[PDB]
């Protein structure tokens, strides 16, 4: 059984996880209520939703994930929406205080208070599976609670768990827009105590998709729930194979594999492919080849980073749909002879293919149309550098004045992690240098 | 309140054109068949 | 739950808590009786921060009615709202106090602090989890200058944990009502630096120009004129009460705003004003809303922004909005405007968004916003002070009631503490 | 199961390409006998340039 | 269009009272959070040889 | 789309805009209020209000004119008459004290103490507005407001936006009757700041509109209120091609480079030939053929001349309703043979049409009969120069002894411009004599 | 294969290019929404010329759309036809281009450039083989022919082995619709003739000619002269996209018909031509029928053919049609009017048949020409600019954004150098 549990920790990782869990309930017919409307299909398979959704006495579908927060305000949401009776009570978990945007209380306080039940409900979750593949991760390198209840997590999972695929997914600050002030610190806070417990990071950033939901889907004033859409069909296209079947499949732990290169660099990018509004699609070609460049775009990218101003060391182009083996090997051949794309000298190779064959499914109510074929490309650029040394640039820019920090040294972690993590993000960027330069 | 000044019947997408561009021999061919007498139809089998 | 409680002290305080509890039962439902006649259930399901629970569905405001003469009782319960105010909270001395700090805050005031402390304490163990208390008073008076004060120093050593609130209605520039307003309001400052977490500088007469030049309105009255201050002091714990899709509550709206423990002293200011004969001509928009929001035209204390440089904004949001536009229209008051904020925060906004607007209204905002700016309203009042205490005004009313002349001299030495730190980033 | 949406379809051409055929011969042998029997009424087809 | 006056007909003129119920008329009809209306939407809703 | 915001100023400004505004209220089912008529209110069908109105949301329809003037008795009929519900209250902008016919009060006393009103209003409809393609100044030349207002009111409109078109559709000093002593002044001196900064006039005069009432309308004592709604009527005629989309669409844009054939000519005509009561049109059958003869008869036209002598060089011809091409090709063809209509013969084009495909528009309490076809014509002539120079022969006997002079110089004039207008004047007179015979 | 690319520049191409595109549709049989509805397979033969294949049986015409207002798409997009388009080819500017060359092809020109320059590439490798382009504007507006002009001058340097279509309208004789067309006459055609390689010089009063004399319409509009060049049009290529006993297509046309890279002035026509009223009164065979495919009246540039020699010659035909009655057929034309034609080239007339009729029909045809008299055409432009340019009329607006004197008078130089060139081949 290819089970895999999903922890979506902070408001984001909620708020995404209900997004994503209703692609989820809609893929295999599991009636937002828990009971599977009487069918036999490629979802109702028992092989096709136990990845997922465990199964009961009365047909109840439980979801295998643990929506965690410490402010009830959001997750009363998922308590009192039209998945309440999914859920299982207390796999979705909250507290009383929030974290106000600060690793201290997410890591040495408000967190603590906490992270026993979260565990020991992962241990029973993990108990009912019999192949956790791996633990998916949903938090926000931003907050209070997905930069520190998430590393207190990652850590404490790791002496637990051990080597088990800890795929994570956050929304690593933007480029220009920005939620808050105090995100600079938490940020490269959280990647330095995280950056040894995880295994691979498909980062994505608010600006990117909303750019892409207007300069694509012409959705021109979009809300969160509409990015939330896209943030969960590259789960569902790098999740399928171990659910839907097909020619090439690949696994949650073929990733580490192909695309991390070196147990530090562990960033890949992430970019899906057929993100056209039903109303500009039809009369457009969405063939293998089309899609596939679509993705090496150098704007499609979801995350606002150019890939011409560094190196690709991995990509691992993820198809879904009457996608022809032929076609897709011939598109990637055309994507190497391109020079505006570059890939590093220590990979000769560097492509990873998977063929799922199930075509993309439609939320009732979305931006994206019902197409037949899609890709979703994670890389692992060295562009992700360009933004690790702005973040950096903001951390120091304030740390000289030490402000925003009195209320960071009186919730427990002592000055001192600031200077840790500052030298180790500082390694993380003179390390992608060395990773570039062209072997001699 | 009355239609005053000329009207002149004009149709702006223009399918009087189309109308008088069918050839009104094949209209009645929509429209059914011809049907003719036979001595033009014996005749015409021999010097056309 | 996420129960707050709401103090208030002097006749200031009392018509300014009055009004706040005109808005917010508006909000949740509740009639001038107690009962509930709402029509959706998400206005009652975190009622819990400000209506307690009775038998019969009775919610019952959660505060504590301070003041040192009676009158102002009258006033409160012969209110539009004020039958639901519980009776046994309405503590009041006899003897008035004296439009002093003096005997406000070291004889008459200590007479009922154990009084207050006791409902206080009284009140706020009945709540599960509690974030932080939240007081509305006049530095310019008696009893919110000397007593509002004295009990701000009381919770804050009960319970250190505890956030705090205060809604100061700081002493006018241009027209004056109290002689002893450079007297009273700086020793209440003096305690406000390290005995509050979150203070919201609020000016009379900038309530005046806005109700005039915006709300459009040639006779203005204390409710209109508290009506504005009542908007913001509700909109700050929005996310606190309502749901939505970026929540923030009255900590994180703490954390991400003062980068140092004294420089805690804000600017509010609240974001849809219009006047009513022009509510149906006006197209009402974020890029029309941030753009009122950030003029200081429209802004709650009577300060300049352009003389000095706001250190840190934030603005929380209402009603069903997207979140481009607070994105776009918002990075552009910081990248076309850059010579108005502090250089060495590079970001500058916390953005919080709500799904309820308030009653009456589809789409609001507020803003808070630390500054340089409240370093003239700090020079002002010592320029109000030290021409005035020099020639030893009124200090025998003050030095006859029990404090020495030289606790004084620290009120202005830890102000000037307050502008040396302010002019700094200047 | 997606074999019988494939296999009922190729099933209709079969029956679509007998009764064509079939049409053709009777819409033919109508229209020489339509001929016929109009030319022993003294009338005909216009065929054009006959 | 002022709920209550001050400059009315009326007696007594409390000032303490505001002129405006509240800081506008047109209140949303239905009140939803979006991470309701939007995920409340999952509800909303041949051949001749066979 | 392509809206273009008006401006009326002067007593004369805002008067024909409380009866032009009457006119699209009735085309676009615009109630006094400002909606749509409660019922017959679908969720949203057109884009043709845009030229002239802006939607609230709600379905209210506020237009797009500035109403400033320094008498607010002519500004209190409309804050208090029918039309109270339409206008914004803070667009519609009034004065203390009247300019009272001085062009120095207009452009140095009291007109100084509004220009930042209007400034400030006229930028947040150009904020508001996403592709503006014209200005629509309304203004008279015989009062202070109506014509030393509008010197300084467009020279700061050409310094702050440049390139866009002006427009003007006001009253003219007329020959013979006057209504005030101190219009051969004010004429005179409003010229001097509007050469290079307007792009269109109405050279005609106003006797001419009691021509045409009293002898081609079968109506006896005409009123201002019939003169402002004649006016009005080409103004929607010229505008009519900015919403209602025709054969051919005419702009804004190309009104400018095809009806100024030097940069110090800017003046076209205003020509509205069916003015038939409805007492002569059930008499008399209209045609194509002849409604553009009846524009250039010198019976119907308004063209204040002797037009045996009128030298169109610049035409202009828009066309609304039942009309088809070659009847105009066929009529327009006809008139260049027609000899004593005498053309420009260096100009062999000479003309251009506009075809509209929607039909005239009457309002209620009017006497014209609402007419299945009509044009409007705006032609630039030579023959202005009669009517001008004689202007300037108005102004030449109290040049002389310096009559009403003191009321300029004593209130904030120089005497300078006194001068500095003539010569400007005999330039500009020079310039249409100048294009007359040259080519032979 | 043999697929055109097809391009609308301004409002005038934009009708008569989407008055196309019912045609077309009409005869490949495609219905409004964009799916197949026909009859016979030979109509589904060779699609891949006009359409691409989108999704799931839907042919999208393949077209670049550009022009400065979206209003005038207003009427192609909401068209009958206007959701068989893809809205990505809908390309537009903001503001008002106003017929001037420097605000068309310098400024406002400039500006679309990329945005038109882009999807005319990425559309142009999706295909295999590209045979040429196709443009649709006029000469008298330079909303199009500036950006039409412009277009050519892009796309001729990557792509210099393509066959170049222009249809552009050339100014009627009598009377004009717009008063500036002679500077946009010779400033279009300055550039047109050494760039382009066919140009169709269609006025529109001999369509109107045409309409009120061998057709006895008394009002037909501006939608029914454009399906007169419309169904032309699509003659033209017949052969690319139909069989026939002999395939001509655009390219062994341009091969054929002109002989020196000044000449790519060519006439059309249609060959049924007559009333609703006239139709019996007919005989619809090739000895009757080549007579009006030569006759004045049914040439659509209003051009004298007794004033014009024919210089080169060619004649597409449609349906089931003998061989020699094409060929003895036009030589019997010939004997007559020997002296109307050129004798420097032993055959004058290229032939071409097809074995498809249009709908309605049973037998057509289609005309192509090159006389003499396009000339008399050039040198009344001429005429009218030399008059128009002698006291610089309309002068200031071109130097207003950014054009010089000199182009003009290089125009005008080249203008009479054609005129020059055309006289001493006769
Ligand atoms: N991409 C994305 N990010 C979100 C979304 N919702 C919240 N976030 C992130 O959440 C961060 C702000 O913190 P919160 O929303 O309060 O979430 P949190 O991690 O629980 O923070 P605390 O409440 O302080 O503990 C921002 O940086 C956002 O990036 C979402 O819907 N999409
Ligand atoms: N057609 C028309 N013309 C008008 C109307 N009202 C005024 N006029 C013309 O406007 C002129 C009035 O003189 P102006 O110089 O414009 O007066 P003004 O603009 O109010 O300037 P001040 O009086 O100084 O404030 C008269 O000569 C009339 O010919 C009107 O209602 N309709
Ligand atoms: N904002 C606001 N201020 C008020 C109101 N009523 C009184 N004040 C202020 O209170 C000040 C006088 O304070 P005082 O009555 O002595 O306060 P107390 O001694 O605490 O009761 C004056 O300067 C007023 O500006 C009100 O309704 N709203
Ligand atoms: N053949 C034809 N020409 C048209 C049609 N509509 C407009 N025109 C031409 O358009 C010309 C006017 O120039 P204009 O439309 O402004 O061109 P633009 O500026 O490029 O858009 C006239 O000369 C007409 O001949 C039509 O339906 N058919
Ligand atoms: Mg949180
Ligand atoms: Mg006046």
């Amino acid at each position: 059984m290819r089970e895999c549990i999903s922890v979506h920790v902070g408001q984001a990782g909620v708020q995404i996880g209900n997004a994503c869990w209703e692609l989820y309930c809609l893929e295999h017919g599991i009636q937002p209520d828990g009971q599977m409307p009487s069918d036999k299909t490629i979802g109702g398979g028992d092989d096709s939703f136990n990845t997922f959704f465990s199964e009961t006495g009365a047909g109840k579908h439980v979801p295998r994930a643990v929506f965690v927060d410490l402010e009830p305000t959001v997750i009363d949401e998922v308590r009192t929406g039209t998945y309440r009776q999914l859920f299982h009570p207390e796999q979705l978990i909250t507290g009383k205080e929030d974290a106000a945007n600060n690793y201290a209380r997410g890591h040495y306080t408000i967190g603590k208070e906490l992270i026993d039940l979260v565990l020991d409900r992962i241990r029973k979750l993990a108990d009912q599976c019999t192949g956790l593949q791996g633990f998916l991760i949903f938090h926000s390198f931003g907050g209070g609670t997905g930069s520190g209840f998430t590393s207190l997590l990652m850590e404490r999972l790791s002496v637990d768990y051990g080597k088990k695929s800890k795929l994570e997914f956050s929304i690593y600050p933007a480029p220009q827009v920005s939620t808050a002030v105090v995100e600079p610190y938490n940020s490269i806070l959280t990647t330095h105590t995280t950056l040894e417990h995880s295994d691979c990071a498909f980062m994505v950033d608010n600006e990117a998709i909303y750019d892409i939901c207007r300069r694509n889907l012409d959705i021109e004033r979009p809300t969160y729930t509409n990015l939330n859409r896209l943030i969960g069909q590259i789960v569902s296209s790098i999740t399928a194979s171990l659910r839907f079947d097909g020619a090439l499949n690949v696994d949650l732990t073929e990733f580490q594999t192909n695309l991390v290169p070196y147990p530090r660099i562990h960033f890949p990018l992430a970019t899906y492919a057929p993100v056209i509004s039903a109303e500009k699609a039809y009369h457009e070609q969405l063939s293998v080849a089309e899609i596939t460049n679509a993705c090496f775009e150098p704007a499609n990218q979801m995350v606002k980073c150019d890939p011409r101003h560094g190196k690709y060391m991995a990509c691992c182009l993820l198809y879904r749909g009457d996608v022809v083996p032929k076609d897709v090997n011939a598109a990637i051949a055309t994507i190497k002879t391109k020079r505006t794309i570059q890939f590093v000298d220590w990979c000769p190779t560097g492509f990873k293919v998977g063929i799922n064959y199930q075509p993309p499914t439609v939320v009732p109510g979305g931006d994206l149309a019902k197409v037949q074929r899609a890709v979703c490309m994670l890389s692992n650029t060295t562009a992700i550098a360009e933004a690790w040394a702005r973040l950096d640039h903001k951390f120091d820019l304030m740390y000289a004045k030490r402000a925003f920090v009195h209320w960071y040294v009186g919730e427990g972690m002592e000055e001192g992690e600031f200077s840790e993590a500052r030298e180790d993000m500082a390694a993380l960027e003179k390390d992608y240098e060395e990773v570039g330069m062209d072997s001699v | 309140f009355n239609l005053y000044g000329i009207p002149t019947p004009h149709f702006n997408d223009g399918r009087n054109m189309a109308k008088t561009l069918h050839w009104l021999h094949e209209l009645q061919m929509k429209r059914g068949a011809k049907i003719v007498s036979k001595r033009v139809d014996d005749f015409k089998e021999k010097f056309q | 739950m996420r129960e707050i409680v709401h103090l208030q002290a002097g006749q200031c305080g009392n018509q300014i808590g009055a009004k706040f509890w005109e808005v917010i039962s508006d909000e949740h439902g509740i009639d001038p009786t107690g009962t509930y006649h709402g029509d959706s259930d998400l206005q009652l399901e975190r009622i819990n921060v400000y209506y307690n629970e009775a038998t019969g569905g009775k919610y019952v405001p959660r505060a504590v009615l301070v003041d040192l003469e009676p009158g102002t009782m009258d006033s409160v319960r012969s209110g539009p709202f004020g039958q639901i105010f519980r009776p046994d909270n309405f503590v009041f001395g006899q003897s008035g106090a004296g439009n002093n700090w003096a005997k406000g805050h070291y004889t008459e005031g200590a007479e009922l602090v154990d009084s207050v402390l006791d409902v206080v304490r009284k009140e706020a163990e009945s709540c599960d989890c509690l974030q932080g208390f939240q007081l509305t008073h006049s530095l310019g008076g008696g009893t919110g200058s000397g007593m509002g004060t004295l009990l701000i120093s009381k919770i804050r050593e009960e319970y250190p944990d505890r956030i705090m609130n205060t809604f100061s209605v700081v002493p006018s520039p241009k027209v004056s009502d109290t002689v002893v307003e450079p007297y009273n309001a700086t020793l209440s400052v003096h305690q406000l630096v390290e005995n509050t977490d979150e203070t919201y500088c609020i000016d009379n007469e900038a309530l005046y120009d806005i109700c005039f030049r915006t709300l459009k309105l040639t006779t203005p009255t204390y409710g209109d004129l508290n009506h504005l201050v009542s908007a913001t002091m509700s909109g700050v714990t929005t996310c606190l009460r309502f749901p939505g899709q970026l929540n923030a509550d009255l900590r994180k709206l703490a954390v991400n705003m003062v980068p140092f423990p004294r420089l805690h002293f804000f600017m509010p200011g609240f974001a849809p004003l219009t006047s009513r004969g022009s509510q149906q001509y006006r197209a009402l928009t974020v890029p029309e809303l941030t753009q009122q929001m950030f003029d200081a035209k429209n802004m709650m204390a009577a300060c300049d922004p352009r003389h000095g440089r706001y250190l840190t904004v934030a603005a929380v949001f209402r009603g069903r909005m997207s979140m481009k536009e607070v994105d776009e229209q918002m990075l552009n008051v910081q990248n076309k405007n850059s010579s108005y904020f502090v250089e060495w925060i590079p970001n500058n906004v916390k953005t919080a968004v709500c799904d309820i607007p308030p009653r009456g209204l589809k789409m609001s905002a507020t803003f808070i916003g630390n500054s340089t700016a409240i370093q003239e309203l700090f020079k002002r009042i010592s320029e109000q002070f030290t021409a005035m205490f020099r020639r030893k005004a009124f200090l025998h009313w003050y030095t006859g009631e029990g404090m020495d002349e030289m606790e004084f001299t620290e009120a202005e030495s830890n102000m000037n503490d307050l502008v040396s730190e302010y002019q700094q980033y200047q | 199961q997606d074999t019988m949406v494939q296999e009922l379809a190729l099933a209709n051409k079969q029956l679509l390409m007998v009764r064509q055929a079939a049409l053709h011969q009777l819409f033919e042998k109508e229209h020489q006998q339509y001929q016929q029997e109009l030319n022993e009424k003294g009338k005909a087809f216009y065929m054009e340039r006959l | 269009p002022k709920d209550y006056d001050i400059e009315g007909p009326e007696e007594v003129k409390k000032l303490c009272n505001s002129t405006y119920r509240r800081l506008g008329t047109s209140e949303p009809p239905v009140w939803i959070s979006e991470t309701r209306e939007k995920m409340a939407q999952v509800c909303l809703n041949k051949a001749l040889l066979n």
